[PDB]
């Protein structure tokens, strides 16, 4: 299998927010935080983490997928958990 | 070997025509063997009726 | 090899009674077997045989002279009761292995007969039977300390019993 | 079919499995020839036919054995012998089903009166 | 929800270590410095032959009912080899 | 027997003598070589058990418990060659000394000719174990397992002792071979029967009987690993053997007044083997498998039938051999995490891969693994109670399935799960405990490999 | 798995995890991905047809139906991630987590094999040797006056300092070794 | 450890109902001792009967499969209740309902069972017919005496 | 690209 | 016969080969997953001998090959039986064990 | 790595179109349909029957059947 | 049954370890397009198991089946048992289905490549075991029981039927 990369999740994760409706994908950029620069919801936010859960086949436990609000978050989330950047 | 993304993987030949060659050969034995030996699922030897056999068949007395 | 105290009834192989034009493999692994693996084993094993017949010994069965049994014993004469107690020990042995020679006996004639044993094993049935019957009458209930008197004991038990069926 | 008749409706004309036969030999039969067997007890016994096998086709299988023991390693060439043997077993598989009818219709007749 | 400020400085420092902790990991190229045909089947198939068939045939064989066979199958018209016995037919069949 | 003993005997003036560096391994070397001496009687190539002297004797029961009390003496200076690490000279040598002490006294007991040396011998065995309990024993409550180990055992054998004098006064002697070749019946009387039991009870006490193995549990979870292997090796089977040898003279009482013991033996191996499951100490839990497998042992010996004589005979060399493993790796363990407690370490196979294995062996050999003796032991065993009534299978099963669980149950508690990471004391295994489990595991196999040898007199 | 759990939850968080786990044992439930977003739409717009009601009474007994009614209709065998917790290969690589601190005990010959990395191993261990003291203190001293404690941790506030106790979240074992 | 810090008897008034909670690093509301039956539990706090399969799964517990965090008191029953062992989990359908539904099923396979037996299945055949006395000699049979002649017919 | 493997001593 | 007790012999000699290479350095210095996947197709092959005289000859065998201990009037042999059942069996194991055991290379190479 | 432009999802002629169609008939509207636009597409586009999936190779067999069969009626 | 019952955990483990260790059917889909020697191989050992007419399980559960219908029965046994084997005909359809006919579920980042020899031959041999075997074993061994082979019309195709169905 391809071994994960930093920049290869970050390219990921904008991949699914970018076809994220609610998300108007010029707006969104790596730092740009979700309730408060993209004005979503909390539900929004829940619906973000299960489909990153889906793409990298792997869960977030509710206390942690709570907290990332922001790509960059969920980017640095990831590669925690996978140990990339060796 | 290629890993692709949101992307029908092009199928090396080789695993292609195995595959086919495999299943047609499972189809070839059924059908071979179906012409040779159609006895085994459709019937082997025709299972007579009790019912017609004669008074006279079975030596039964009046 | 003793035939008479192993008994092996003969071989009665068939003809080989080819009808297909197609080759037998196993005639032909045979025939490589034999040739590859038999002769240069039995070469081997020619060359240790010589080696045996040169510096032969020989080793002898042991025979043991039959002495008084328990029954000559005045009770509590230790010193007859040992010998007459380690004859008897020696004879029980020697009939367990007589047992074992029949059960073998019983055995290969299964396996040879296949399922005619029904039928043609009768004989080493019987026998087994017999010798099982005689078995139980001469070593049967008596304790992990069985001796010859427990022996003699049980066997006077028995005679008494069947005394009085005769007399009844 | 007769399992629906003996359970659901009237079992004295039925059978039972166990039971048959249930008359005499002769009653309707004023001659009944005994059964034939072609191969030997000691034909039978040497060809080492297990007991279920040792039947009335004994020597339909003992042909089937000693052809297949011929063509070895050819295992298909056998076909014609198996086909006959099978053919024996069928018969006297239609012979037991006779017995068996004939059980059932003398079970009508003696349900008289 | 979200990250606190002391939450998040937390784990980017932790991130800096780990992440320097995994480089870490890497083996360097000279790393793992090491101090200083038919082959199989004749040594494999044929060499304990030798040795298994020697304690058969002179060993198992020459012990008595170690090797018991069924009897072989006889048929009509069969010929024994030893005795030279023919054994008789079969009564035709209709 | 005495180009046995007094090489024993030689041993101590070694340990005292040498000088203290080499005096462990001169010990240790001279006792494997005296180990190898006792070999000498397996040399009986007729039916005429061995007599050395008006004193001394063996016999098919009593060559393999000697030759397995001599094979123990080297294991148990190598198992204690670690816990004396920093004490003085002399009482390292202490140490020494009883444990060659207790191999001399064992070696004469086994090899008695008159049940009054037994009774002298086997009760000479208390001291030197209850001083190795209570001198270096670890936890508080080693005095009252001493006092426990102690006086089970006189109060049991006193009135063995009347017993044995009543013989005396009855027959006109004590030499076991006299009693067997002029043995006589017993009549039903309530002093014969009140007989029976003096002259068996202490050694069902020494064999545990399931209302009186109180002693057990304690004198192992608070004595050091040897011992704990001499106790439950050997001195277990004083029990057995005095049994065995004694109830010759005792019949045909025992026809009856077996009930009782069996039915507390086949009952207390389910309820102890039971106990194994929910029990949060390792020796403990060896401790009551020892107890259910010495359950079985009774059994076999009060029903006295060839099969259960001989299976006995197996299954206390083989529990022998196996609780010794047990113990030397439970013991292997705690050396490092200085508790008892099997819940605390767990996941070990993560970085004990080898003693691993050693573990995974001595687990098998415990559940009774085919072919190995323990298991041929407990099936003949089996086969004799199923004669002597067919509704004891019913409770063989349950003990044998419970047997099965408890046996795994350590393994996977302990070797198996996550490493317990805080544990950073855990060292590489010592070549010497890596020595100790081969050298219990290796005459396991060799005995399996030739089970004749260590057959009872029966069979 | 990275942050502690609080003291208790708020009615947002309760509802949000409601919605997760629903919404994934609808998944389960509608194996194909049109049905799933078609149900899971539906689910949405029941969830915030509440979603403003500011008497937490009612909102409570409206959470509560939902979850008896959740209880109710949960897919008896759901679909759980691979590693995660009651999934295959759950726990499958811990064999091999073998830790760190194991490498003290190697013979000196096995660490010839490999010399530089236990060289910046060292240099590791020099660095928590020397961190040690100064994280203790900080701890110390940013303990609460009040007795209020909460699993989560301080950060580094100080210069050239590594993060209250570290070690163990670092140098934690590669998920797939 | 010492006294003190070591378990007691059974907590007799309310003073030493707080020392012993104190002890056992448990709050004074929570901590409740098993009854004063006599049986050994004495001093013991009793801790709900939960197995360790309810515990969180994600947390980072300090003893984890135990899943047991340090200091944490430890139920009476630990031993049942480890991950390996009984398990009290909640459960998709009721316990009462499930216990109905599994001896029903099997209470409806024995009856059918029953029925069948009672009321078998057969092909109607005739028994089949054997040779040779019903093959006296080669089904185990003396050569001396002579079974009953058994027939067969057409 | 190739990482170290911690393992428990072998050597002994 | 000498042929089928040999081979049936030689089975269990290859079948133990692989473990006894196990213990031993060589483990270290062969590709031990080959050796055994090799060890298996021979044995299989072997095996295939014997099911030929089987499906001959139908001459079933009782081989003793070891005497391992005499219980008083109850010998323990080491026995085997080989018939229709035991050749068939090992036949279509050793088969299977040959595919499956080529294919846990794969399966497992990473372990 | 070339991930794929999103520009090229889109919901147009695939059956998850048919869901939206019914969600704002609803009005109700998915705002994730794109991120699984991939599996409906493309090499995955068309829909596999059950005997296809059986029938797979049958055209070979077949005529490896009349090879075999004219063969062994010729000889 | 051992060939196609090894041949089909066969497959079964190809498609787990292609995809990212996943084992549930549901995702799991449009396996017969991406993968199609384990697919063939797949197919291959479901319409054995499910015994289609002269494939290795035909030549023995058939025999069974025919056995059981037309000898003396538990009646309550021989209906079970035929829903069973109709049944069975049922779950290899669910994994036929939801494993290689519905549309693709699998995470997107596919990387899927069973074009190793050490899995193709292994399950090239089985499957060919698994098409051959079951005849030459049935037409090699001798006679051993009597099988009954007269019998009305809807017993002696009952199997293939109630299978289909
Ligand atoms: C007919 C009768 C047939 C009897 C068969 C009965 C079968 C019973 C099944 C039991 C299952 C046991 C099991 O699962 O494996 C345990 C055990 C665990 O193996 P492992 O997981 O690889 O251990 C590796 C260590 O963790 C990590 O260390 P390592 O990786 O470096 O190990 C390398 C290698 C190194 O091995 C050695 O160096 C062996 C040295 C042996 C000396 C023997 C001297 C004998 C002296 C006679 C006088 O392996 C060992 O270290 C094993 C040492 C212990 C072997 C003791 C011998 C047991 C024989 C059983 C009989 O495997 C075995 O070694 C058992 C052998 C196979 C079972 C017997 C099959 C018959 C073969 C006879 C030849
Ligand atoms: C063309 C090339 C042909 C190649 C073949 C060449 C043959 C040849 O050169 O001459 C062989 C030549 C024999 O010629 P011979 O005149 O026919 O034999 C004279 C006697 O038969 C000699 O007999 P022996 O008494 O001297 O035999 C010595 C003995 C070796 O033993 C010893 O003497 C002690 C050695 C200890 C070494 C400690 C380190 O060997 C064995 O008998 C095997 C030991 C037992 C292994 C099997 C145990 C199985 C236990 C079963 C447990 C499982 C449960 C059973 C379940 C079944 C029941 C229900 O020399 C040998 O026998 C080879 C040396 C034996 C070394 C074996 C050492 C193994 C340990
Ligand atoms: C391990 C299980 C092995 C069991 C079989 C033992 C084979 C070794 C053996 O016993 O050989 C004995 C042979 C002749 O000895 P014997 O006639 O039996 O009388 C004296 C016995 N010491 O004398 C010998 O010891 C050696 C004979 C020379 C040739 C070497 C023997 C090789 C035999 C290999 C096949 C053994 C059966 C393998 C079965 C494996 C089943 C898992």
């Amino acid at each position: 299998a391809p071994p994960l990369t930093l920049d290869g999740i970050k390219d990921r994760v904008l991949y699914v927010l970018k076809l994220y409706d609610k998300i108007d994908p010029e707006k969104l950029s790596v730092n740009s935080h979700f309730m408060k620069d993209l004005g979503l919801d909390s539900l929004d936010q829940v619906e973000i983490i299960m489909a990153m859960e889906d793409e990298f086949g792997f869960e977030i436990p509710d206390i942690d997928a709570e907290k990332l609000m922001c790509p960059q978050e969920i980017v640095d989330y990831i590669a925690d958990k996978k140990d990339v950047y060796e | 070997i290629q890993p692709r993304y949101r992307e029908f993987p092009q199928l090396t030949r080789s695993q292609v025509i195995q595959g086919e060659f495999l299943s047609s050969l499972m189809w070839f034995w059924i059908l071979w063997r179906f012409w040779h030996d159609s006895d085994a699922v459709l019937g082997h030897f025709s299972y007579p009726d009790p019912s017609q056999w004669t008074d006279e068949e079975l030596g039964i007395p009046p | 090899w003793d035939k008479d105290v192993y008994p092996e009834p003969p071989s009665r192989t068939p003809a080989p009674s080819p009808q297909t034009s197609l080759p037998n493999p196993i005639t032909y692994l045979t025939k490589a077997y034999d040739l590859v693996v038999d002769w240069p084993v039995t070469l081997v094993r020619e060359f240790i045989e010589r080696q045996h017949a040169k510096n032969r010994t020989y080793y002898y069965h042991r025979q043991y002279r039959r002495v008084p049994d328990i029954t000559e014993c005045k009770e509590g004469d230790v010193l007859c009761i040992y010998e007459a107690e380690m004859q008897w020990r020696r004879d029980f042995k020697v009939d367990q292995e007589i047992m074992n020679i029949i059960q073998e006996r019983l055995k290969a004639c299964q396996q040879r007969e296949g399922e005619n044993y029904q039928q043609n094993c009768a004989k080493e049935l019987e026998q087994f039977t017999k010798v099982t019957k005689a078995y139980q009458d001469r070593y049967l209930d008596l304790g992990a300390y069985y001796s010859a008197r427990k022996c003699l004991a049980k066997q006077k038990q028995r005679m008494l019993e069947e005394r009085k069926a005769a007399r009844q | 079919a007769h399992l629906t008749r003996r359970y659901l409706w009237d079992a004295s004309v039925e059978p039972d499995p166990e039971k048959i036969p249930s008359f005499p030999p002769d009653l309707g039969f004023p001659e009944r020839k005994e059964r034939v067997m072609v191969a030997t007890q000691q034909e039978m016994m040497d060809a080492q036919l297990t007991l279920q096998q040792r039947d009335y086709c004994a020597h339909y299988l003992i042909r089937l054995l000693k052809c297949k023991r011929d063509s070895f390693p050819n295992f298909l060439a056998c076909k014609h012998e198996q086909h006959d043997w099978d053919y024996c077993e069928h018969l006297d598989y239609v012979k037991r089903m006779k017995e068996f009818e004939r059980e059932r219709r003398l079970l009508q007749r003696k349900k008289r009166r | 929800s979200g990250y606190t400020p002391d939450e998040k400085l937390r784990l980017q420092q932790l991130r800096e270590l780990r992440r320097r902790w995994l480089k870490d990991q890497e083996l360097s190229p000279r790393e793992p410095v090491l101090p200083p045909s038919s082959l199989f089947a004749v040594s494999h198939v044929l060499i304990p032959m030798w040795f298994v068939h020697y304690y058969v045939k002179y060993h198992m064989a020459t012990k008595p009912y170690t090797i018991v066979s069924s009897k072989p199958r006889i048929f009509p018209g069969d010929t024994i080899l030893e005795t030279g016995e023919v054994i008789p037919p079969m009564r035709d069949f209709p | 027997m005495l180009k046995i003993i007094l090489p024993s005997l030689m041993l101590l003036p070694l340990t005292w003598l040498s000088s203290p560096k080499k005096t462990w391994t001169n010990v240790t070397s001279y006792s494997f070589l005296i180990s190898l001496t006792s070999l000498t009687l397996l040399w009986q190539t007729d039916e005429n058990y061995k007599n050395f002297s008006n004193m001394f004797s063996s016999d098919p029961l009593s060559t393999p418990l000697i030759i397995l009390t001599a094979w123990l003496l080297p294991l148990m200076l190598m198992a204690s060659q670690n816990h004396l690490k920093k004490d003085n000279n002399v009482l390292q040598k202490l140490y020494i000394s009883m444990l060659i002490s207790l191999q001399i006294l064992l070696i004469m007991t086994f090899s008695a000719t008159e049940l009054i040396m037994f009774y002298i011998l086997f009760e000479a065995t208390l001291i030197p174990t209850l001083i190795i309990i209570t001198r270096w024993g670890n936890q508080t409550e080693r005095l009252n397992a001493g006092i426990y180990f102690l006086f089970y055992t006189l109060i049991g054998s006193i009135p063995l002792l009347i017993a044995l004098i009543l013989i005396q006064n009855h027959v006109g002697t004590l030499n076991l071979m006299i009693l067997s070749f002029t043995t006589h019946t017993l009549d039903a009387s309530w002093s014969n029967n009140l007989l029976w039991l003096a002259c068996m009870m202490a050694f069902l006490i020494k064999m545990p009987l399931y209302g009186v193995h109180l002693w057990l549990p304690k004198a192992h979870v608070e004595a050091p690993i040897a011992g704990s292997m001499i106790l439950a090796a050997i001195l277990l089977k004083l029990g057995s053997y005095g049994m065995i040898r004694i109830s010759i003279i005792l019949d045909p009482l025992t026809k009856y007044m077996a009930y009782p013991f069996i039915l507390l033996s086949l009952w207390g191996m389910i309820m102890t083997s039971s106990i194994c499951l929910r029990q949060t100490d390792l020796k403990s839990l060896i401790a009551y498998s020892s107890v259910s497998h010495m359950a079985l042992v009774i059994a076999s010996i009060m029903i006295q039938t060839p099969w259960s004589f001989m299976g006995a005979t197996m299954l206390m060399i083989a529990h022998g051999l196996t609780s010794s493993l047990l113990f030397c790796l439970a013991n292997s363990n705690y050396e490092r995490i200085h508790s008892r407690t099997m819940i605390m370490a767990r996941g070990l196979q993560m970085v004990f891969p080898l003693m691993a294995t050693w573990w995974l062996m001595a687990s098998l050999a415990n559940l009774a693994l085919p072919p190995s003796i323990n298991l041929m032991g407990e099936l003949f065993i089996t086969m004799s109670l199923f004669s002597w009534s067919n509704f004891t299978i019913i409770l063989m099963g349950i003990n044998i399935i419970i047997t099965g669980m408890y046996s795994m149950y350590m393994i996977i508690t302990t070797q198996r799960g996550k490493l317990t990471n805080h544990m950073i004391n855990l060292q590489p295994s010592h070549t010497r405990e890596l020595t100790l489990m081969a050298l219990h595991m290796i005459p396991l196999i060799l005995l399996t490999t030739s089970p004749k040898l260590i057959t009872g007199l029966t069979m | 798995a990275f942050c502690a759990p609080p003291a208790y939850l708020t009615h947002q968080q309760k509802v949000l995890r409601l919605y997760k786990r629903a919404l994934r044992h609808l998944e389960s439930w509608c194996i194909h991905r049109d049905k799933y977003r078609y149900f899971a739409c539906l689910m949405r717009a029941r969830f915030e047809e509440h979603k403003n009601e500011k008497d937490m009474m009612r909102a409570t007994q409206l959470l509560r139906e939902a979850e008896e009614e959740f209880w109710q209709n949960q897919h008896p065998q759901p679909y759980i991630f691979p590693d995660s917790p009651g999934g295959t290969s759950f726990e499958r690589y811990e064999c091999y987590k073998v830790p760190e601190w194991c490498l003290d005990y190697w013979h000196p010959s096995e660490k010839a094999m490999y010399p530089d990395y236990f060289s910046k191993r060292e240099q590791w261990k020099k660095l928590r040797m020397e961190s040690w003291d100064r994280e203790v203190k900080q701890l110390q001293e940013e303990t609460s006056p009040d007795g209020i404690m909460t699993e989560a941790l301080p950060p580094a506030r100080r210069e050239g300092d590594l993060p209250p106790l570290w070690w163990h979240i670092v140098t934690r074992p590669r998920e797939r070794p | 450890m010492t006294k003190d810090m070591l378990p007691g008897s059974y907590p007799r008034t309310p003073e030493e109902r707080a020392a012993a909670a104190k002890k056992y690093n448990m709050r004074v509301e929570d901590y409740e001792p098993y009854p004063d039956d006599g049986m050994g539990y004495g001093d013991y706090p009793m801790l709900p009967n939960r197995s360790q399969h309810e515990r969180d799964p994600w947390y980072q517990w300090d003893h984890s499969e135990l899943r047991m965090n340090w200091g944490e008191p430890i139920h009476w029953d630990l031993d049942m209740y480890i991950r390996n062992r009984v398990d009290t989990s909640p459960t998709p359908v009721s316990w009462d309902v499930m216990c109905k539904h599994l001896f029903g099923f099997v209470a409806f396979m024995v009856f059918m069972f029953w029925v069948g037996h009672v009321f078998p299945s057969y092909q109607p055949v005739g028994p089949k017919q054997y040779p040779y006395n019903n093959l006296y000699l080669e089904r185990g049979g003396d050569p001396t005496k002579e079974p009953e002649p058994v027939v067969h017919y057409d | 690209k190739r990482l170290f493997v911690v393992k428990p001593s072998l050597y002994y | 016969m000498n042929i089928f007790t040999t081979s049936i012999l030689l089975i269990f000699i290859l079948l133990l080969s692989p473990i006894l290479i196990s213990m031993s350095n060589l483990i270290k210095h062969i590709n031990f997953p080959l050796y055994t996947t090799t060890s298996i197709k021979f044995s299989f092959i072997i095996s295939l001998l014997p099911l030929l005289m089987f499906f001959h000859n139908n001459m079933e065998y009782m081989i003793t090959t070891w005497h391992w201990v005499t219980m008083n009037s109850m010998e323990l042999k080491m026995s085997f039986k080989t018939d229709f059942f035991s050749i068939l069996f090992t036949s279509v194991a050793l088969f299977v064990t040959w595919s499956i055991m080529q294919f846990s290379s794969w399966y497992m190479h990473s372990d | 790595m070339e991930l794929p432009d999103y520009r090229q999802w889109k919901i147009e002629g695939t059956p998850l179109e048919t869901v939206q169609k019914k969600l704002a008939a609803r009005g109700l509207r998915d705002p994730w349909a794109r991120n699984e636009a991939w599996r409906y597409m493309g090499g995955f586009a068309g829909n596999i029957t059950f005997p296809s999936v059986i029938l797979k190779g049958f055209k070979w067999g077949f005529a490896a059947f009349v090879v075999a069969l004219g063969a062994e009626y010729f000889l | 049954h051992a060939f196609f019952k090894a041949m089909l955990f066969m497959c079964s483990g190809s498609i787990i370890h292609s995809l990212a260790d996943e084992q549930d059917i549901r995702k799991m889909g449009n396996i017969t397009k991406i993968m199609p020697f384990t697919s063939s191989c797949l197919v291959i050992g479901s319409l054995a198991l499910t015994g289609m007419p002269f494939l290795t399980g035909f030549y023995s559960k058939d025999l069974i089946i025919e056995a059981i219908n037309t000898c003396n029965t538990n009646a309550w046994a021989l209906l079970i048992t035929l829903i069973a084997t109709s049944m069975t005909a049922m779950y290899s359809m669910r994994i036929i289905y939801f494993v290689t006919m519905t549309k693709p579920r699998f995470p997107p980042l596919i990387s899927i490549n069973e074009n190793d020899p050490d899995l193709m031959n292994p399950i090239k041999r089985l499957a060919f075991g698994s098409i051959f075997a079951g005849f030459v074993i049935s037409y090699n061994i001798p006679p051993t029981s009597i099988p009954v082979l007269t019998m009305p019309w809807f017993l002696k195709t009952t199997a293939l039927i109630i299978s289909v169905l």
